[PDB]
């Protein structure tokens, strides 16, 4: 705890395959570019304040949503104008579960919908 | 790139 629940955190998920490292935001447009709606991966943030950032393929275009790690649990950056609490995950594989609706939550109002993380190759 | 954020409502 304190620092063990942190740094157990950015472990798992550096292993979870999401995670790429040494990829920037305009990095994350490339490699989403000619990928399907719904294509995502997870890369360290360029903000001070935040370790990483989830980058997603939307029917509107690449979108970018930083992640918050209080407490060594993940979620979403949250619109105050939500009507529930955020969800929140010790756990980047149920994160990213939580995500994936079949064909819900949005973004400012186009829907967030996780379906594949981005292979290599 | 433009790199644009975005956050999540949740409702």
């Amino acid at each position: 705890s304190e620092y063990q629940l942190v740094v157990n955190a950015v472990r798992k998920l550096q292993e979870s395959g999401f995670y790429w490292s040494a990829v920037t935001g305009g990095e994350a447009n490339l490699l989403l570019s000619a990928e399907p709606a719904g294509t995502f991966l997870i890369r360290d943030s360029s903000d001070q304040r935040h370790f990483f950032t989830l980058s997603v393929k939307t029917q509107s275009g690449t979108k970018n949503l930083r992640i918050q790690c209080e407490g060594g649990s993940f979620s979403l950056q949250s619109d105050p104008r939500s009507t529930q609490p955020v969800p929140r995950f010790d756990c980047v594989l149920k994160l990213v579960h939580h995500y994936m609706p079949p064909q819900a939550y949005y973004i400012y109002k186009i829907p967030l919908v996780l379906s594949r993380p981005l292979s290599s190759n | 790139s433009t790199v644009e954020y975005s956050t999540v409502v949740h409702s």
